[PDB]
């Protein structure tokens, strides 16, 4: 009920090191594709854990 | 009535009017997928609910 909310930007959020990483379970996206996520910039990224 | 199946996945676009009937499971990362099933790899074929 307390997350933490990290904002993300002015980088690279690079996604090869972390999909081929074997250590995670589960992971889907509902509105983009990790093929298409290096080919789409974003404005700004927030991480909630 | 979930009989009603549609693709989800495909190694690129088809051309207009073309018929795709492979069952094989994908890939949507670098690993390899061996036999009928693998990491992260999904059935390209899901029900309607």
């Amino acid at each position: 009920y307390a997350w933490n909310r990290k904002r993300i930007s002015n980088c690279v959020a690079d996604y090869s090191v972390l999909y081929n990483s074997a250590s995670f379970s589960t992971f889907k996206c509902y509105g983009v594709s990790p093929t298409k996520l290096n080919d789409l910039c974003f404005t700004n990224v927030y991480a909630d854990s | 009535n979930y009989n009603y199946l549609y693709r989800l996945f495909r190694k690129s676009n088809l051309k207009p009017f073309e018929r795709d009937i492979s069952t094989e499971i994908y890939q949507a990362g670098s690993t390899p997928c061996n036999g009928v099933e693998g990491f992260n790899c999904y059935f390209p074929l899901q029900s309607y609910g």
